[PDB]
């Protein structure tokens, strides 16, 4: 073992401690009952003010919509992962950039999609997610040129490595933006495994299940989603990361799938994936596929905080926050539509 | 309710801490 | 009869000269090759 | 008379007991540990039942303890060199084994008490594997005693 | 892994060395220069027992300090959002430091053993020297490593303890046990440097 | 007629033949206990039958107790050197053999318990690749005693 | 006459052509049992035809002991020291003959095993390479005989 | 009558118990002064509370500099063996208690000058924390003026 | 006459001959291995054809056996120092020079079937980089021989 008890807290102890502390302050299930409860928005920020969120949405104003408690909620987020990273060290520096990864994948999907549409970069600035801000200046102001705005990206942006997947900048307007997008996150995801299992020890012990568990459901929910597209299969293996425990002939197996019973052929030679897709009876008033995928997730990102001297409470709690947030989320919508029958179906935390 | 495992635990930590507390200190 | 002394001071200055120059030739060899600005324009 | 230096072996015998034992009985307590306070804040009452193999690590210390005590009431200054060698083989046997068995205590005893905070049933088969690594350190302990005794 | 292949190297060019050299001694008939009875005859008790009580000072302060921020590291950075721990988790800091009072408590103990001889033969230094060097040396090694591994040991622990009083209160009675046990090896340690140095007289 | 440094050879001997057997099923049992736990919060039923990794490991350990009490007891004050290099070699080889064996046993019962928590087939072959690996300790055993006992 | 630490080399060549080939046996084992799980989740009807590895890794390690077996039998009190030089020179060659054949047999049968998982068509190719393999430690055991027998 | 080199150890006992704490120091400094440069960008009123840890790293340092000069004060030409080692001993106890109570102030402050930016209340914890991280290095200390005036 | 020690060098050159051209070689045939492996799944008709590596590797280790047969049918009690550091140093040559040929054969065997599996032309040139390769170990062969036999 490498015995990071030793030396993980000389350099990440503190932010260990934060994150805890952090992760400690998301609702758990009566709390989640408790706003459930609720009647209307007003009531829902007045039940949240006594959880640790506090008095985030008090300055807002009164006539409080859906909208703005999901970007105080994102803002909040933001907020407390840039102060972690802002105190974060070179290795832990690199693992939660390799969180925002993610998000900035998605802030150059749209960057990418407003250009070849003749859009002001500097306008489709505000719509991407601030966890994935491109702070550097040499991909703004491009003259909507999508070469330029290439380039930009291949020299000022960690998205560099991950372009190499395609051969030149033709490909941003031959390819779909969609596969552009999948692409980049197979390569990000399959980087951050790679760096992951460097890192090795606790680091790697409890956070490869967590991407292993990502390339698996990635690899589902494209098989099931593509199916009545015009992606084939030969290009749609080539989505499938190779982090998952599919890699040997499972992602084969996939590509070959031409119907969601194949698809579940498949799934059940893993029995983790085959009880998510038995229970996913995705007929209407139960649980889907994505649900279960999502309870699954949280199951693992919670499993993430019995081990202690690891990066993987920083990936853990930011996931599960996003969960929470996309839960209130939900609630507050289910409170505005008074579509209290679906209330329930908020993925419950701790 | 009375659980005398548990109270046999308590004592014993309780006793073990006191022992060794008085060298320690 | 100084044996000894001699070969203990050769043995270690040259030790320590042979570490040094290992040393300072890793340190130059694995040093950012400083084009990084360049890598992503060529390749 | 026998050498000057003999019972420099005994010492060390002596001092290698007690050091790697105590190395052993360390590190499965802090992994151990590391485990059971991670679990706990999801299962408080696991803890009581979770603390099995700290105790079993102080055991291993136990034999490293006993062992150094054989060996440093026994050696004199004008122990023979056959002697003095088998008190630091005895030393170094426990002490080795000690620390092998404190790391596979450490190691099984902190991925059972998370599995238990997951699987209560498999409590009785994180016993079976911790005493299953702590009848090495005891294996050790009988050699040692076969050495220093010899 | 710079410093590591630099200490790895080291270590491999080493043993090779070692190797060979012990090969060459043996083949050759020089086995006879391989005096370990002279090596640990000529070399002075005074070095061995003074090697000894700074060795079980020094590395008892080790494992304390490393335990010390490995638990107050914790400490600190749950208490910003629950600050009871500041004030309840001491504890650890304390067991921590005990360490460390061991430490002393055997370096005073071994130097009160200490005596010139007047003497450079190894015939007239005598076993009882020797002996009394090579034991104070050996005690040393013993209480300054044992209390270097019960510190870290106790130093995890506290962290691990401190992390979760952070989220529940009820849990840190329940996990200093772990602590206890953990600190029983320094005790241990202490009693067999004790032992050791319990018939040493040099003079 | 015999040099006084003649017993630790064999004291040696001795002493790896216990520790580096001890160190190899510690290997066994920590990672074939990791992967228990692993596989146990899904197929509880599965543990005991799947505790077979770790007897394995104890059955090297054993081994290594067995060959460490022959050569405590062949030791004696005028130990030829040769007969100290004898046990000292069978020291090396049953201890060093046992290591591997438990290194081969320690991969091997963490993925066939794995496996087995997925494929239920694998057990026979698992238990067929933990014998292999177990007659690598058994083979050093062997020529420890050939060794130990000229 | 003779020196006295011929024996000790002799020892040496024992002990080495017995850990080194078991080591490489362990090696070669603990990979091709990793393989072989990873393969029989999709495909078990493969677990028993997929088990050639370890056999051929075993393979190495019955030459490893057939060479510590010959060198313990042709130990002495008094062999020459030419003679200790060719049982330590016949041990190294077949410990370390075997240990790359078994690393090498490890990697061809995980490879070959995780293939044969997607293309049946594999496994005469792979049996073939592991023969190719395997020949390795046939030299090494040749050249020990050689110098043993010599 | 004394060997001619017997000043050297006591020489290079002044030397390290200047150095290792001066390293100590040094960390601990460097990790204090990060911790603040990274807290005062938001709050610039604690600069000088939180400069404490440097001030108790200077006190590390400043622990070393008395027996160092304690013990280049007491060498002399016909420095003896035992008086050599005892300064030698007080060196290493000195430097490195004050390297290991550096390392912990650092660590420590870096930690709690942040923890304290953003709780008040944790202030007089980490100070709490520091003062038995000094008083390591004192305890080296304490040992260190035992030993050179023994 | 001679030296008691001299064969010391003439083994270790047979011992060094046949283990380093057998890691060589292993290492060759484990890459090549692997590269098949990979090939195999989407091009399998060319397996039979891309056996070739493994079978420049086994000529890699039947060099060696070569030269370590031939040490050891030279090798003689009254070997001359002479003689026993030429066949020490045939050894080393024959040895190390397979172990680099075997790397080279492994790299490109590794990835010329992989380039073949996709561009069909690149067998031949596969086949003339793989004999460049070879003639690496013909001429550590040609050095060793040379030596022996001079
Ligand atoms: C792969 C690595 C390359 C192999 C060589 C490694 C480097 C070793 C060379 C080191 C430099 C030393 C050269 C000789 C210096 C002069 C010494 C001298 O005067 O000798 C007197 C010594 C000692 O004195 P003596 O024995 O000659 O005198 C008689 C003494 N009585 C009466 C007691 C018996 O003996 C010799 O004459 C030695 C001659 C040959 C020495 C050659 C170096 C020995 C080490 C060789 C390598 C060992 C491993 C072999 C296997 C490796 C396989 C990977
Ligand atoms: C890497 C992990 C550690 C293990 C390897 C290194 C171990 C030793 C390293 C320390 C330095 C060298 C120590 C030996 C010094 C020489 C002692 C001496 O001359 O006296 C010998 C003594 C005495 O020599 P002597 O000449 O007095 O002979 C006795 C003569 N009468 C009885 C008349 C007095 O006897 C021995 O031969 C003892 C065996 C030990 C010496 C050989 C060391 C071996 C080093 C490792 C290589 C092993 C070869 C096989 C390789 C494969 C291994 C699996
Ligand atoms: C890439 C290819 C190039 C390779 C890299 C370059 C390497 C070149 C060699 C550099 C290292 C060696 C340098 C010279 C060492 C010897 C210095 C002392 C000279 C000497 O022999 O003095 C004798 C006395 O020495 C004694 O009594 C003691 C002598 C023994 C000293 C042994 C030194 C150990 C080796 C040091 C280097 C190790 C690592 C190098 C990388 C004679 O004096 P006298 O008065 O007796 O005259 C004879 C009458 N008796
Ligand atoms: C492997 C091939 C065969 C090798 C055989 C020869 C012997 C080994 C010599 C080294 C061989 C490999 C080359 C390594 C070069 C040195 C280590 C890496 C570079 C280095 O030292 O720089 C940084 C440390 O700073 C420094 O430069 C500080 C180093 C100086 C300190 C000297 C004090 C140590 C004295 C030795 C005695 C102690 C013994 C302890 C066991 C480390 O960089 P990084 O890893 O952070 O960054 C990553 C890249 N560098
Ligand atoms: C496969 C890997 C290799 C395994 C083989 C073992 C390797 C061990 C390495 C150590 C060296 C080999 C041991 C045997 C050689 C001992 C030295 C013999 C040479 C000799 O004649 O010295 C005698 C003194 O030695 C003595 O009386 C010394 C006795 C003690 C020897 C053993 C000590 C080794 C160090 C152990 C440290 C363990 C540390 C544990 C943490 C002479 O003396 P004399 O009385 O005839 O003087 C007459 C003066 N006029
Ligand atoms: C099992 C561990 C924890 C120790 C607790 C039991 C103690 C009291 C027992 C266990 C093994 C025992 C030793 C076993 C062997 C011998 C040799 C015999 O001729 C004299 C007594 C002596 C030296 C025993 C002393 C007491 C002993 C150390
Ligand atoms: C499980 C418990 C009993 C173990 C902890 C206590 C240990 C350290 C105690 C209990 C009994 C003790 C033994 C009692 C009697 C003797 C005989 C004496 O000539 C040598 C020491 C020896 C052999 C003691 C060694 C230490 C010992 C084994
Ligand atoms: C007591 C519990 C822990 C069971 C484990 C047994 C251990 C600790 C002890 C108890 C009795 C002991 C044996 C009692 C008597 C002797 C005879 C002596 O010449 C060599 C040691 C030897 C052979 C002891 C070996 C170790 C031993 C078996
Ligand atoms: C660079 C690292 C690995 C160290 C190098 C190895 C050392 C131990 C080797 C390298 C050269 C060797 C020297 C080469 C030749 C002789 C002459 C001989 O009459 C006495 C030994 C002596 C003086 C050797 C002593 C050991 C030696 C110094
Ligand atoms: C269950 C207990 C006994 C531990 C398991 C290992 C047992 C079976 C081992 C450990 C040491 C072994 C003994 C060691 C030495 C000898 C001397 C030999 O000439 C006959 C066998 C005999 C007497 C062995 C019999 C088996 C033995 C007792
Ligand atoms: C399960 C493993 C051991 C393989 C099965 C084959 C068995 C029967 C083989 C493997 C090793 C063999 C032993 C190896 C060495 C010797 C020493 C020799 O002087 C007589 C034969 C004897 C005693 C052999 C008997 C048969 C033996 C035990
Ligand atoms: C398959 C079975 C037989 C293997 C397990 C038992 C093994 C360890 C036993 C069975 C028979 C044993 C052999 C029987 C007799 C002797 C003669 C003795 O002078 C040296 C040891 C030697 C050569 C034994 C070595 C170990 C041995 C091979
Ligand atoms: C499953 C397979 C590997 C089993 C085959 C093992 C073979 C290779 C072994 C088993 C016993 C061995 C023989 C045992 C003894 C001798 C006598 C010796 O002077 C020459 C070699 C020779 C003749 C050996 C040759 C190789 C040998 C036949
Ligand atoms: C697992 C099995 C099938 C593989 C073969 C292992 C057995 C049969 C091997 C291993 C060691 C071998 C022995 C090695 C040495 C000698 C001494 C020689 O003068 C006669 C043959 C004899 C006695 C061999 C007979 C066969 C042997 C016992
Ligand atoms: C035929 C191929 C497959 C090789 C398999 C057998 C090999 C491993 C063994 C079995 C018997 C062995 C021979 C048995 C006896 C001798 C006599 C000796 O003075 C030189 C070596 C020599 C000539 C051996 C060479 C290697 C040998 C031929
Ligand atoms: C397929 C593999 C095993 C081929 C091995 C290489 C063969 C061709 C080599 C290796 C060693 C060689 C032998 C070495 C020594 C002698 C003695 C000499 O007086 C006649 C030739 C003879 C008998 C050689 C014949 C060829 C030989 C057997
Ligand atoms: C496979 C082949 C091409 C590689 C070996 C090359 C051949 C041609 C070389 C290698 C070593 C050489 C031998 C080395 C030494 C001598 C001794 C001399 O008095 C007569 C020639 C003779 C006997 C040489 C003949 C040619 C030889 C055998
Ligand atoms: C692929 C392998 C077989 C290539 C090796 C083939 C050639 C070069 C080998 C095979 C047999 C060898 C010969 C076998 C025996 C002798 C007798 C010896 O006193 C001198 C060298 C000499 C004359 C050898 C020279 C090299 C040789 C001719």
């Amino acid at each position: 073992s490498f015995f990071p008890e030793l030396y993980f807290n000389v350099d990440n102890g503190y932010l260990e401690g934060l994150v805890r502390g952090l992760k400690a302050g998301v609702l758990s299930q009566a709390d989640y009952l408790n706003l459930v409860q609720c009647e209307t928005l007003e009531d829902l920020k007045l039940h949240l003010q006594s959880t640790d969120y506090g008095n985030f949405l008090a300055n807002e104003a009164s006539p409080l919509t859906v909208s703005v408690i999901d970007d105080k909620l994102k803002e909040k987020m933001v907020v407390e992962f840039r102060h972690m990273r802002n105190h974060a060290y070179e290795p832990l520096a690199s693992f939660l950039d390799f969180i925002t990864y993610s998000y900035m994948i998605d802030n150059v999907i749209l960057l990418i999609t407003g250009t070849l549409h003749q859009r002001s970069i500097a306008e489709l600035v505000p719509k991407c997610h601030p966890l994935g801000s491109f702070e550097q200046m040499e991909a703004v102001n491009i003259a909507q040129t999508p070469a330029e705005l290439y380039n930009a990206i291949l020299v000022d942006t960690p998205l560099a490595a991950f372009f190499q997947d395609c051969i030149s900048e033709q490909d941003l307007d031959e390819m779909n933006i969609e596969i552009i997008r999948n692409t980049l996150y197979k390569a990000y995801l399959e980087s951050f495994y790679k760096f992951c299992t460097l890192l090795g020890g606790t680091t790697a012990d409890a956070m490869c299940p967590i991407l292993e568990f990502e390339a698996d459901r990635r690899a589902f929910i494209i098989t099931i989603n593509s199916f009545g597209t015009e992606l084939s299969k030969e290009d749609r293996a080539k989505l499938f990361p190779h982090c998952g425990r599919l890699y040997p002939e499972g992602l084969a197996q996939l590509a070959r799938a031409d119907d969601y019973e194949q698809v579940k052929n498949v799934a059940d030679y893993y029995p983790e994936y085959k009880l998510l897709f038995e229970g996913a009876g995705s007929n209407p008033g139960d649980k889907t596929l994505e649900d279960r995928f999502f309870e699954h997730e949280v199951k693992l990102n919670k499993l993430a905080f019995l081990n202690q001297f690891h990066f993987g409470v920083f990936y853990a709690f930011v996931k599960l926050k996003e969960q929470e947030c996309r839960n209130i989320v939900w609630i507050a919508e289910c409170i505005a539509q008074r579509h209290r029958a679906k209330i329930d179906n908020y993925i419950p935390i701790f | 309710v009375f659980d005398f495992g548990d109270t046999m635990v308590h004592q014993a930590i309780h006793t073990i801490e006191y022992c060794l507390g008085c060298i320690s200190n | 009869l100084e044996y000894s002394v001699v070969f203990n001071l050769v043995l270690w200055i040259m030790t320590g000269l042979a570490l040094a120059v290992i040393i300072t030739s890793y340190n130059i060899w694995n040093m950012d090759p400083g084009y990084d600005s360049i890598i992503y324009r060529m390749t | 008379n026998n050498p000057e230096y003999s019972s420099f072996f005994g010492v060390m015998g002596a001092s290698s007991a007690m050091v790697f034992s105590a190395m052993g009985a360390a590190y499965g307590t802090a992994k151990s540990g590391t485990g059971i306070a991670a679990m706990s804040v999801m299962r408080p009452e696991l803890i009581m039942k979770s603390i099995i193999p700290v105790v079993m690590a102080g055991i291993i210390a136990i034999y490293g303890l006993v062992v150094a005590v054989l060996i440093a009431n026994s050696l004199t200054d004008g122990i023979t060199l056959y002697r003095s060698f088998l008190q630091l083989g005895a030393g170094l046997s426990v002490g080795l084994s000690g620390l092998a068995a404190g790391f596979a205590i450490g190691i099984v005893g902190d991925a059972g008490v998370r599995g238990t905070a997951q699987q209560p049933r498999l409590f009785v088969g994180m016993i079976l594997i911790l005493i299953f690594a702590e009848v090495l350190g005891l294996y050790g302990l009988i050699v040692a005693l076969i050495l220093s005794t010899k | 892994t710079g410093l590591e292949l630099l200490y790895l190297g080291i270590f491999v060019a080493f043993w090779a060395c070692m190797i060979v050299v012990g090969i060459c001694y043996t083949i050759f008939d020089l086995g006879f220069r391989f005096d370990v009875a002279w090596f640990l005859t000529e070399t002075s008790p005074f070095m061995w027992s003074n090697l000894g009580i700074g060795l079980a000072i020094s590395l008892s302060v080790v494992g304390a300090a490393w335990g010390i921020y490995i638990t107050g590291s914790s400490i600190i950075g749950g208490g910003v959002k629950a600050p009871r721990i500041k004030t309840k988790n001491l504890v650890s800091i304390i067991f921590c430091e005990a360490v460390a009072i061991y430490g002393i408590i055997m370096a005073i103990v071994i130097s009160n053993m200490a005596e010139p001889f007047s003497a450079t033969d190894p015939k007239a230094i005598g076993h009882r020297n020797y002996h009394a060097g090579y034991s104070m040396f050996g005690a040393g090694l013993t209480v300054g490593l044992s209390n270097l591994f019960c510190g870290v040991c106790v130093g995890i622990v506290g962290s691990g303890a401190a992390l979760a009083d952070a989220q529940n209160p009820s849990l840190f009675v329940k996990i200093l046990i772990v602590e206890i046990f953990g600190s029983a090896i320094g005790l241990f340690g202490v009693i067999v440097a004790i032992l050791q140095t319990s018939r040493v007289k040099m003079g």
